[PDB]
RNA sequence: CGGAGGAGUACGAAGGUGCGCUCAGCGUGGUCGGAAAUCACGCGUAGAGUAUAAAGGCAAAAGCGCGCUUAACUGCGAGAC
RNA sequence: GCUGGCGACCAUAGCAAGAGUGAACCACCUGAUCCCUUCCCGAACUCAGAAGUGAAACCUCUUAGCGCUGAUGGUAGUGUGGGAUUACCCAUGUGAGAGUAAGUCAUCGCCAGCU
């Protein structure tokens, strides 16, 4: 993508979609990145293993998010932190989405595992990335245990017709 | 046995002390209020227990305004 | 005996029963209906007796519709007591019934048979009462 | 909506302003112009306005820190010929910087008090 | 045509709650007539004659004519009001058709 | 000696000011997280909250966050309840 | 005629649906060099300019589809005097709420710009 998205899949979505407006076109408005350590207050260090091993996996200062409400069943209440996220937007997601496509994909145990519903509904798709392993990192040693990874992608499509075009514009798999 | 209930406080003495048409002087209260049953206008003052009260002399008015269709009580002077 | 399954509060006070029924004065749910036309109070128990009066000598054949429901309640001293110390027990639970309020309604069976019930369930309420059928205005 | 957070900011300065009985000096910034406006206490007459679509400035960028500070200079000259002298600024939800603060400085130095 | 209710004007003086009462003790009952391109009416009916008209079941679809004088109204009925106890008529409405 | 509940405190910020932000609830997708954790969009709508019992109130929010600070000052006080 | 800003009212003024506008204005749009910003993000705030667009949003016109306004008559209540005492009747004054007919796609000020 970046400038070869601006410059020939643009034209090319275009055509495909048929739609009469230039801004009609779909853009890929934003990614977020969120991870959530459950009952943090138990050991209070996953918390910092995690907001580096985010710090290392993106170029930004992850934000640590705050729980609302208390809630009897688990252990969380409004004090302490519970996760944290991290939006991408600019040439910053260009890239991103780029080195995901690039790097990811070839070594990804199953492929396929994107599938072309699960979408939203308003034309923003939704994937899990099992564990923090799986991308280009630090090995296992030297880090924590195990984290998991949630990607949300949302752009401009109207409906999910037009987003799974965006998708398969771009290369995504499925 | 015996009841359980039988307690009360002391009156407060709260309601409105000038009506409309009447002529006030600078000080003067003008409502006694618990909340913001009226809001003050042009020439009227709020104090921390939500007293009202005129800040020139002049006569008193009541109206209805605002979207949220606010009592207002003012003085015109 | 018919009685609220919850409420705000336990003791009610005694009040006045004047003015007339303007609504529930009206036959909604079936053809034929019994009516008060003197005010008073119907309890739970004369309800339930009532209702048995009339389920019996129609068969279970048609639809019984109750209309009233006691959710006043109403207190009593012990016995051998004397005045003061707050107020009452509850005791049992009733209806404020004003004339013209509709008590029971019939659906589904014979007119004669259903004005002979009504007639038989007439001699268990303490307040007169007449028979009204439904009507285009 | 961006207008509708502009607007809310900017009722509480208004009504303040109303309540205090002074007159407003309010200004609207957009990317292309910047206008001016003085209104009396009542709120219903403009006692002076400006404008960077006037035809001196018009030929301009319209868009920057130079065109407020023209608005600015004009604006105050206008009002010192209509007589108003004490007034009370108004960001109008804008924040206080940039352009707005450099049109208030040009009004300042004009000789408008605020 | 099956349906002609003879009725009276009904000045102001014979309204309220009191006149009502007085007619209504005379055995009369007042009713108003209302319709577009005319103002609204008062009147006052025999009782028995509208109770005789309520027990017909097509004097509720079909159209009724009222005559008071040698004026003539063509309406239908709109409104019953009754008393709660004896169920007696108390008050009528009728559109203009 | 009628019906039904609270009080014998707390806070150098839970005060002042400047600036900024709106709750709660539902509908779709996603890790060991599901009736109920965190995240994205959409629907209707104050039912959220206000240290504490209830009432009257609360959009310039009186509800929520950050920076700087001590007006939680001294001497008074027209006029009113 | 048309756009923007500032005002008096706060649904007869609002919600929903349909149609149109960019010549000027409004918005989107370009970038992180200078000012400024994000408890992470040029998403907001701020700056430098204008390549294109009316897609989104704003604005204007139509539908009563909703929502809203709402008679007349009658009923309930009630001050004074009289008669009764399940809470009513008579004289006189006063008069709802609900429901019905019908109505409603607002209106009036100040400033600047364009064809």
């Amino acid at each position: 993508l970046k400038a070869r998205y601006n410059d020939e899949l643009k034209a090319k979505l275009q055509e495909e979609l048929s739609i009469k407006n230039v801004m009609e076109i779909p853009r890929i408005t934003k990614i977020t990145l969120n991870m959530g350590v459950g009952a943090a207050a138990t050991d209070k260090k996953l918390l910092d293993g995690a907001v580096a091993d985010m710090q290392l996996i993106a170029g930004q200062k992850p934000v640590v998010t705050l729980a609302r409400k208390s809630i009897a069943g688990f252990k969380i209440r409004d004090g302490w932190p519970i996760g944290c996220k991290v939006t991408l937007r600019g040439d910053q997601m260009y890239e991103f989405l780029d080195r995901l496509i690039s790097i990811a994909i070839p070594r990804i145990r199953d492929f396929r595992g994107f599938s072309a519903k699960s979408f939203d509904g308003r034309g923003n798709y939704s994937m899990g990335l099992k564990e923090q392993i799986v991308f280009p990192e630090i090995d296992f040693d030297k880090i924590d245990r195990i984290r998991g990874m949630d990607i949300t992608i949302t752009t401009t499509a109207r409906t999910d017709d037009e987003g799974r075009a965006l998708m398969r514009a771009f290369g995504f798999p499925f | 046995g015996s009841t359980k209930n039988g307690r009360d406080s002391n009156p407060k003495m709260l309601g409105v002390k000038v009506y409309g048409g009447q002529t006030v002087t600078a000080g003067n209260i003008i409502v006694r209020q618990r909340g913001t049953e009226f809001h003050a206008g042009a020439n009227v003052g709020m104090g921390r227990d939500h007293t009202l009260f005129a800040t020139a002399d002049g006569v008193v008015k009541f109206e209805v305004k605002g979207q949220f269709g606010r009592r207002y009580v003012k003085v015109e002077t | 005996m018919l009685q609220p399954k919850r409420t705000k509060f336990r003791k009610v006070h005694k009040g006045r029963n004047t003015g007339l029924a303007h609504r529930g004065s009206t036959v909604s749910f079936g053809s034929i209906a019994i009516k008060a036309t003197e005010r008073g109070r119907m309890t739970a128990r004369q309800i339930e007796a009532a209702r048995r009066t009339i389920s019996r000598r129609i068969k279970r054949g048609g639809k019984i519709f109750i209309r009233v429901f006691p959710d006043k309640p109403i207190t009593e001293k012990p016995l051998e007591v004397r005045m003061g110390n707050g107020k009452g027990n509850v005791e049992y639970w009733v209806c404020e019934i004003k004339p013209g309020k509709i008590l029971y309604e019939i659906e589904g069976v014979n007119e004669d048979l259903a004005r002979e019930a009504f007639a038989l369930a007439a001699a268990k309420l303490p307040f007169k009462t007449t028979i009204v059928t439904r009507t285009v205005m | 909506e961006k207008k509708q957070s502009r607007l809310r900011r900017a009722k509480s300065t208004r009504l303040h302003i109303r309540a205090l009985g002074a007159t407003r000096l309010c200004v609207n910034r957009t990317p292309r112009h910047i206008y001016a406006q003085v209104i009396s206490a009542d709120g219903g007459k403009v006692l002076a306005q400006a404008s960077t679509l006037d035809a001196s400035l018009r030929s301009g960028t319209t868009g920057n820190i130079e065109a407020a500070t023209k608005v600015g200079a004009l604006i105050a000259e206008r009002a010192k010929a209509a007589g108003v002298t004490k007034v009370a600024f108004d960001r109008s939800g804008f924040k206080y910087h940039g352009r707005i603060k450099a049109l208030a400085d040009a009004a300042r130095e004009g000789g408008l008090e605020f | 045509a099956n349906f002609v209710l003879n009725a009276q004007a009904r000045a102001e003086d014979k309204q309220g709650k009191g006149a009502s009462r007085r007619l209504r003790r005379e055995s009369l009952v007042p009713a108003i007539i209302y319709g577009g391109n005319a103002e609204p009416v008062a009147v006052t009916l025999e009782l028995r004659e509208l109770v005789k008209a309520l027990e017909s079941n097509v004097f509720f679809e079909e159209v009724v004519e009222i005559k008071v004088g040698d004026k003539v109204e063509n309406v239908k009925i709109q409104a019953l009001q009754r008393h709660p106890a004896k169920n007696t008529p108390m008050h009528a409405d009728f559109k203009r058709a």
